[PDB]
């Protein structure tokens, strides 16, 4: 009974999208922390290759000019899911003349999760970050396969995600900064990764409130490795 | 053979103060010759800071009504939050369009306080287009109001005066002073008048009755 | 009329042990003449052929149609097909669009695939049927076509007269005619051969 | 209203068009092209409505295309004349009718030149000159009088500056700017462009 | 154990029917390709003629658009729907947006097939793998490549087929920083990498470049054989 | 196993119902075109010739398709009615959108399209019939193609059928020409490779069929050569055998 | 054990397994509790926990002027209730012009919930529903079940280890009719304290409490109002 | 109703009316008759209100989701093409639009002109609405490839008076919009009644 989404067990359950949630472990990690100053977001690359090109690989992709993104698992069905985040945020715009809040964003975006046996498929295989500024100030929001939808205020998804959130739990706090979260992100990373840390296996983006530009950092990013 | 429009008449005036919005309409309600009844109001109170007017043919105003309510709700319980007053002009232009090609006949004016506090009045034609304005008058005795608005706050054609800009209390008197002119010269204007006043403490009403014949 | 609309005359006639075709060359818009090369008779196999006359459209379009549906015809069986058989497939063409119908009005004559036998038949612009003994007309000018055969037709007649009379027939009622003219083609065909022929016509 | 030419030679195809897109008074532009390169060796000439002679000869345009790179050879001037003819007879007993009208200039190496004319009704025709337009009347008569089978292509363009010199003058429209192709065997050669000092 | 199903996963979470169909890809010939500084040159080897055919039916090769070229692998029945509808996206792209078609859209819209062909069952996805290569995008080289999965992904030097793992660290020690000018020195490079090949007869490669401005220039067995030459030119200087 | 519908792939990885079909038409009839300058050539066998039949049609294997093209057949017959059908439907389909007839390659391809669509939709067997083509046409004149169950194709100058007569394409190459290709060269090479393939020897007139193709005044005829003409054709290689034996 | 794999499948005992599983999945969730008096219904759940720094999840949403609902079990088919709920809710409104009764419409979702254990192609629905609200005849509160069965009660408590709060409220049923919301409220979490392991306290930020009534519209409180409602307690007896 | 529209050296001029009536009874006064599409790109209305209104934000819809799936902004000839099409599926219902489509191209400028009917062309110097044939004789008196900026503002703002002047649909204030390299800048709005005492002073 343990191969159909058609099917309950015996003490729960799934079973279905149980296996659903590992096929998020093994993918990369990325870390996001919210701030009062704004939402910082980290990631590790995993390059192959150096004839790999690099920036045709997608960790952080811009949802919204307020809203970034993170990912993980699988690459397949992630470029679904940012598809219509994207359309979403753009329909709501037309018809209300206004942005799009960060928590109803991934209330559209769960409404089709949650729809891969339930028409009248399989579920996905990728956990998603989001991040923005909206009215409410800066937020950070996270969801799965099952379509739970839960505000975190610092999260760690990926590989190496259990091993993140013990460390991640002790150093934060209420009163944090934007440039103190930075740095305090990329500690971890360097202990939960295998490589050297250098200007190549990592990349960063930022959101602020007067700031909605600039979800990228573009070789400041030297400065900050190189003060670690 | 079967015609499916008809003429109901009303008269909507709004004016978008610098921290209020006034809203008022006549309560007469005819077709052709014949009187249907003296207490039918133009008023719609669709959240706490903003009010609707709906003239034109009578079956699309209560059918449209009925349609900007329930998606009050459907925005409500889908972003935790209400409706703007910028909010809902861009949600009636999608609406009022989708009937393109068999349209209502409605002219509408919502009028209402912002996110800043201040007045905010919007106009409205049958196919949906809007645009944001200090003062409109819409409905049967549109053309004997707006020349004389032009002259008292918009300072039209005036040499030597100042622009000191309209108080509530001399907006009241400025409502109630242009609907008796009109009620003499217009036939589908009188019995009532009916204001509603929009301020940051909620929702004021008041009736001030007008000749009967 | 939209029959009137580019004009057109389209004639056949059964002799002894032969038949024969004409049509004209007039192409054009309903008073500007455009070319004189434009073709009304098709072949349909051999010993029979097919005449098109009314509207330009539907002259170039049911000729091809007709001609999808022959190959079909002549692949699924190894024989050829009889000139009743091709009667029966035309009038179902036309009849399909029977409120959107072709302007068009067939012209149907040819010998028998195993005997001489000749045939002719003409339809309506929606599949009527109409076999005769004599000669069928076609196309805008067909009541000066009635006044010529009436007078000229014999019974049996060899291939030398009938070629003849078919010549003086349509000579005479298209230059009558205002909108058809511009050259003349006959095909007079029979059992041993086909013999195509171009008549000296008022050129006006 | 406005105007087309297709003087056929031996060898070679000599079409022109004019430069006028005006609305209703105004003339909003005057150097307009109505010239549209199906393939290597084959034109397209449209006139007709407002937006049916974009919609529709570009469709044409990017389906003969389709057929060079699919196939790895080039259509006939024969096969792409009679498939566009194909499209307005089953496209004409609809809700959207297309109200254009064509002419089709083309080379082959196994043909040689070739001319085809389309009425708005989709009418093929094999001619050797055609026209459209409302100067379609008043100059062909003169293409029907000096024209030969066995003309050069020098002397054609000398006919075709006769051919436009009676639309100066007794035509009411402006027309002032006329552009000029010509297709042989080795494709298209853009000749240059024909204007008119008037007095 | 449980595969038998594109929709089903596994107990540690993984698509073995999606997997199988790149094990079908190591199957086919190998074709590299690499991009330079105007010319960019793919190169196709494993010909293997067999003395009654005709060879211009087994091309490898194609072209979608006039300024985009395409190599593959795999099966060949497969290779042929998607360059058939590929020629139709980037043909009807042209249609609705007056724009010539970039290499990167096109690539989007393979991936994106290859994508909803693999989610419901009773589809079998593709077992196959291609290289786009295009110097359209105004002026700039670029190549990408797919995958059975329906990722499209950007490198600088490519290799696919039986034996990409050979030629993928061979131009890893080889494509230098140096930027290949002189674009013979670049169909050289392809050349010495398809010298590795799975038997390396010589007269079994068949490179294809295009000098961004041009159409598609099918090199010939000559021109080819001198580039052969040159190569083992440079050969003697090991004594 | 894997031995279930065609979705799904084995590991490592292929597809059993593929390699199913392609083995299955080795247990089938024979056929064969040979190269020709001017003109082309299909030779085919018949099977199962036992005296209580009619054969009211003459023509079993070879069926005529367009005008200037004619193909074999070999496997299911219950599927090769359905080709022949649907591919006569093209030609006609192309006919009457140009006014042109099909130009030989791109007709092979329209099929092979088709046949290759039923080993990807489920539930469904491929087409387990493999057959040839012969044809003229305006770019290339004559050709020569082989279709299989997967859809794939491929051109030809001389080519033949597996494990019935797979030993036939050694013969080929074997007594190979090359430009000295006229039709009475090649009918002499059909005979013989027919003689040794089928094992029933001395090679009776009614276990064979020869079509042919030429070109003659632009018209592309097709014959469908009797069984008198037949009779002549297998003596002379009879009389060859009794002079080859005089090396001996 | 073959007997055990659909909903159409039947067992030689006249039990069909999988609705008996779909029950498994509400005890999944955590415990909630809803009562009512004469005037006012009053339902408490409780949150749980993700991490030790993310929000709590949601329980109790509000539905209509007059309806609010608990939830239990599968959080994919809590808001796909939802959306059938609220869309039938505002379609009385729009044509009718009247609220719901709430007794119809709880008939409508045993309809809906029936065609999917009945049908194959699609599993019951795994949720817990507990409902309140007001027609013109006072307070209800209902509950449903993957069953499809529903319940009319005047107390209920459902989700992880809920026997122990449906003693306290047989025992204690008897003086929910007249005493007024400053204790009713704290009638009814007072039965959620023996939900829970005995060394923690139900603190602010892992409860809400939902009321509806007669002159009421329904309002959630949490996290910051509930502080007016968690003084005046006593302490577990330990 | 009048618009006008030229391209020279520094960039695209964009000038327009406000006033909007209905029968014979002016609605309006203050009517933005040029809509801001994006930072990079500028629509006109001339004729039908919201036929011009709606169309144009659908428009704005579509350039935003290019700009997100591609990471390059979208081309002028692009936005004019995918405007014709949306429009030419309703043709014959009843629309009316004749707007214009202005924006800065990698190509350099950009001008097209796009009818409800189905006119799509290009060109360097448009003028669209009722009066607009009373601004095409005052533009093409004073228009050349070289003016300055100050002297092209001063061009468009004249021929926007002089249509004003004659029609009798045209009036208000008018608009004067400035498209750059980098992005549109608003210039000025100036009213009527206060041009025609510099004018013809």
């Amino acid at each position: 009974y343990d191969r159909g989404v058609n099917t309950f067990s015996p003490e729960g359950r799934l079973f279905q999208v149980e296996y659903a949630i590992e096929a998020i472990k093994l993918g990369s990690t990325a870390i996001g922390i919210q701030t009062s100053e704004g939402v910082c977001l980290a990631v590790e690359k995993r390059i192959t290759s150096p004839l790999m090109e690099p920036s045709s690989i997608e960790k952080i992709v811009e949802i919204d000019a307020h809203i970034g993104c993170a990912m993980s698992g699988l690459i397949a069905d992630a470029k679904t899911l940012i598809d219509k985040a994207r359309v979403e945020t753009q329909n709501h715009w037309f018809t209300y003349n206004e942005t799009m809040t960060v928590e109803s964003v991934t209330q559209a975006v769960s409404n089709l999760a949650l729809q891969f046996g339930e028409e009248d498929s399989r579920p996905f295989g990728v956990a998603l970050l989001f991040g923005g500024v909206d009215e409410k100030g800066p937020q950070l929001f996270h969801m799965d396969p099952s379509g739970t939808f839960v505000q975190c205020d610092a999260r760690a998804i990926g590989s190496a995600s259990e091993g993140a959130q013990s460390s991640l739990q002790e150093v934060y706090h209420k009163s944090m900064t934007l440039k103190e979260a930075i740095k305090s992100s990329l500690i971890i990373l360097k202990q939960v990764m295998e490589e050297k840390l250098n200007a190549t296996n990592i990349e960063l983006a930022t959101v602020q409130p007067g700031q909605n530009f600039h979800m990228f950092t573009k070789e400041e990013l030297e400065e900050v490795i190189k003060d670690i | 053979r079967f015609s499916p429009y008809v003429f109901n008449g009303g008269t909507i005036l709004a004016i978008a103060g610098e921290d209020f919005a006034i809203v008022a309409s006549d309560t007469r309600l005819s077709e052709g010759f014949s009187i249907h009844t003296r207490d039918s109001p133009k008023c719609y109170k669709l959240t706490d800071k903003t009010v609707i007017g709906c003239s034109g043919f009578h079956g699309d105003c209560l059918t449209l009504t009925k349609i900007i309510e329930a998606r009050l709700k459907m925005y409500k319980h889908s972003n935790n939050k209400a409706m703007t007053t910028g909010a809902i002009a861009a949600m009636l232009s999608t609406i009022l369009y989708s009937r393109r090609f068999f349209p209502y006949y409605v002219y509408n004016i919502i009028g209402g306080l912002d996110e800043e506090g201040k007045g905010a009045v919007y106009s409205f034609d049958p196919v949906g287009s809007y645009q944001r304005d200090s003062f409109k008058a819409g409905g049967s005795a549109s053309a004997m109001l707006q020349p004389l608005l032009d002259n008292q706050v918009g300072f039209k054609n005036m040499q030597n005066v100042e622009h000191v800009p309209l108080s509530l209390d001399r907006a009241m008197r400025l409502v109630k002073d242009v609907f008796i002119s009109a009620a003499e010269r217009d036939v589908y204007t009188g019995d009532a008048l009916r204001i509603c006043i929009v301020t940051k403490e909620g929702i004021r009403e008041e009736t001030v009755s007008l000749r009967k014949d | 009329s939209i029959m009137s609309y580019n004009g057109g005359a389209v004639m056949a006639m059964k002799g002894k042990n032969c038949v024969a075709i004409a049509a004209d060359r007039r192409f054009g818009i309903q008073a500007q003449m455009v070319t004189t090369d434009f073709q009304k008779i098709f072949p349909m196999g051999d010993r029979l052929y097919i005449g098109l006359a009314g509207l330009a459209t539907d002259v170039q379009t049911v000729a091809q149609r007709l001609k999808f549906r022959l190959n079909l015809y002549e692949l699924k069986e190894g024989r050829q097909i009889k000139p009743y058989t091709l009667m029966s497939m035309v009038a179902n063409l036309l009849y399909e669009k029977r409120f959107g119908p072709y302007y068009t009005e067939p012209v149907i004559a040819g010998l028998d695939p195993k005997t001489f036998k000749p045939f002719i038949c003409s339809l309506d612009l929606i599949g009527c049927p109409m076999v005769t003994d004599d000669f069928v007309v076609s196309g805008t000018c067909a009541e000066q076509m009635y006044g010529m055969c009436e007078s000229l037709w014999e019974p049996n007649m060899d291939p030398d007269h009938l070629f003849e009379t078919i010549s003086q027939a349509m000579l005479n009622a298209v230059d009558r005619d205002a909108v058809s003219g511009m050259g003349v083609i006959v095909h007079i065909i029979e059992k041993d051969k086909i013999t195509t022929r171009t008549l000296k016509a008022r050129m006006d | 209203m406005e105007y087309l030419i297709g003087i056929q030679g031996p060898d070679y195809v000599l079409v022109a068009s004019d430069r006028v897109a005006a609305s209703n008074i105004v003339q909003m532009k005057d150097d307009h092209d109505k010239m549209f390169k199906m393939s290597e060796k084959i034109l397209l000439l449209c006139v007709g409505e407002a937006g049916d002679t974009v919609q529709f000869a570009e469709y044409i345009q990017k389906n003969v295309q389709l057929y060079k790179m699919r196939n790895g050879y080039e259509l006939s001037p024969t096969a792409a004349a009679n498939f566009t003819r194909r499209n307005l007879a089953d496209c004409l007993r609809s809700r959207t009718p297309y109200h254009v009208n064509l002419l089709l200039a083309g080379y082959d190496e196994h043909e040689g030149p070739a001319l085809y004319y389309m009425d708005y009704l989709a009418a093929l025709a094999k001619a050797p000159f055609a026209a459209h337009g409302y100067g379609a009347f008043l100059t062909l008569s003169i293409l029907d009088r000096y024209y030969t089978p066995t003309i050069s292509r020098e002397r054609a363009v000398e006919l075709l500056r006769k051919c436009l010199e009676e639309l100066q003058k007794r035509f009411i429209l402006n027309l002032p700017t006329f552009s000029v192709r010509i297709i042989d065997k080795n494709g298209i050669h853009d000749l240059d462009n024909i204007s008119f000092p008037k007095q | 154990s449980y595969d038998r199903a594109i929709t089903v996963f596994s107990p540690d979470g993984h698509l073995f029917q999606v997997e199988y169909a790149q094990e079908a890809v190591k199957k086919g010939s190998t074709a590299v390709g690499v991009r330079g500084r105007d010319i960019v040159v793919l190169g196709v080897e494993k010909k293997s003629v067999a003395k009654l055919q005709d060879e211009r039916t087994v091309r490898k090769i194609c072209a979608l658009d006039d300024n985009v070229c395409m190599a593959f692998a795999g099966l060949t029945a497969d290779a042929r729907i998607v360059i058939n509808r590929a020629r139709v996206e980037c043909q009807s792209h042209r249609l609705t947006v007056e724009d010539p078609v970039t290499v990167e859209y096109i690539t989007r819209y393979i991936a994106s097939l290859k994508q909803r062909y693999t989610q419901s069952n009773g589809r079998r996805p593709f077992g196959i793998s291609a290289l786009i290569v295009g110097f359209d995008f105004d002026g700039t080289p670029r190549l990408y490549q797919t995958d059975p999965s329906g990722t499209y992904h950007a490198w600088k030097a490519n290799a696919i087929g039986r034996g990409a793992k050979s030629v993928r660290e061979f131009l890893e020690k080889n494509y230098t920083d140096e930027a290949i000018e002189t674009d013979d020195l670049t169909i050289k490079l392809v050349i010495k990498a398809l010298l590795e090949v799975v038997q390396s007869g010589g007269k079994n490669i068949e490179l294809a470049v295009m000098r961004r401005d041009q159409s598609l220039k099918i090199l010939n067995p000559e021109e080819i054989e001198k580039y052969v030459a040159e190569i083992e030119k440079e050969k003697e200087e090991n004594e | 196993r894997y031995d279930s519908r065609t979705t799904i792939f084995s590991p490592e990885g292929r597809l059993y119902q593929v390699e199913y079909a392609m083995e299955a038409i080795g247990h089938a009839g024979t056929c064969l075109g040979i190269l020709a300058n001017d003109g082309v050539l299909l030779a085919a066998e018949r099977r199962n010739i036992h005296k209580l039949l009619d054969e009211v049609f003459f023509s079993e294997k070879i069926y005529k398709l367009n005008e200037d093209m004619a193909c074999s057949v070999a496997g299911i017959t219950s599927d090769a009615n359905v080709l022949t059908n649907e591919l006569r439907l093209i030609a006609q389909r192309y006919l009457l959108q140009y006014q042109e007839p099909i130009p030989c390659e791109q007709l092979v391809t329209a099929l092979c399209d088709i046949k290759q669509a039923y080993t990807q939709f489920g539930g469904k067997r491929p087409f387990g019939v493999s057959l040839l083509y012969i044809g003229w046409d305006k770019h290339y004149g004559f050709q020569l193609y082989q279709s299989d169950p997967s859809g794939n194709y491929g051109g030809w100058k001389a080519t033949c059928i597996g494990n019935n007569s797979a030993a036939a394409v050694s013969m080929l190459k074997q007594d190979y020409k090359e430009g000295e290709m006229t039709l009475k060269s090649a009918l002499a090479l059909a005979i013989k490779v027919l003689n040794k393939t089928m094992d029933v020897s001395k090679l009776s007139a009614e276990k064979v069929e020869i079509a042919t193709l030429t070109r003659e005044n632009g018209k592309t005829v097709i014959r469908v050569l009797k069984q008198k003409e037949v009779e002549q054709l297998i003596k002379k290689h009879e009389e060859e055998e009794a002079k080859a034996e005089r090396e001996k | 054990n073959q007997y055990d794999n659909d909903v159409t499948v039947w067992s030689p005992q006249g039990r069909i397994h999988q609705i008996e599983y779909a029950m498994e999945a509400v005890k999944q969730g955590s415990a909630t509790v809803g009562l009512k008096s004469k005037t006012h219904a009053v339902l408490v759940a409780l949150k749980r926990a993700q991490s030790e720094l993310a929000a709590h999840q949601k329980k109790i949403l509000h539905v209509d002027n007059h309806i609010g609902i608990s939830i239990a079990g599968l959080t994919a088919d809590a808001r796909l209730l939802c959306n059938f709920m609220r869309q039938e809710c505002l379609d009385s409104r729009f044509v009718f012009d009247r609220p719901l009764p709430v007794s119809r419409l709880v008939s409508l979702i045993g309809s809906k919930t029936q065609i999917p254990t009945q049908r194959y192609g699609r599993r019951p629905y795994g949720v817990g529903l507990l409902i309140a609200g007001y027609d013109d005849m006072g307070p209800h509160i209902f509950q449903t079940c993957p069953s499809a069965n529903y319940f009319d009660c005047r107390a209920m408590s459902i989700g992880a280890r809920s026997q122990s709060a449906r003693t306290y409220l047989e025992r204690h049923m008897s003086e929910f009719m007249e005493c007024n919301l400053n204790e009713l409220v704290k009638h009814g979490l007072r039965a959620l304290r023996e939900t829970l392991p005995a060394e923690q306290d139900l603190t602010t930020k892992n409860v809400s409490i939902g009321i509806v009534g007669k002159d009421l519209e329904f309002t959630i409180y949490d996290d910051d109002d509930v502080s007016p409602f968690l003084e005046g307690l006593e302490e577990r007896p330990q | 109703t009048t618009t006008l529209a030229f391209k020279f050296r520094h960039g695209v001029i964009v000038a327009a009316d406000s006033r909007a009536t209905a029968g014979a009874y002016i609605a309006s006064q203050t009517v933005k008759k040029v809509i801001e599409i994006n930072p990079y790109l500028l629509g006109t209305m001339a004729g039908g209100a919201a036929d011009c209104s709606f169309w144009e934000r659908l428009l704005a819809r579509q350039c935003r989701i290019y700009e997100l799936r591609n990471k390059e902004r979208i081309s002028v000839a692009a936005a004019s093409k995918l405007l014709a099409n949306m429009v030419y599926q309703y043709k014959g219902m009843g629309l009316s639009m004749g707007t214009m489509i202005c924006g800065w191209d990698k190509r350099g400028p950009g001008l097209y002109y796009v009818d409800s009917e189905g006119n799509r062309i290009s060109g360097a110097t448009f003028s669209v609405g009722s009066g607009s044939v009373y601004a095409y004789g005052v533009m093409d008196r004073g228009y050349s490839y070289d003016l300055e900026v100050e002297q092209a503002y001063d061009l468009a703002r004249r021929a926007i008076y002089q249509a004003t002047y004659r029609d009798a649909y045209s009036g208000g204030a008018v608009n004067l919009y400035h498209v750059r390299e980098d992005g549109w800048i608003r210039v000025s709005s100036d009213n009527v009644a206060d041009l025609h005492e510099k004018y013809s002073g």
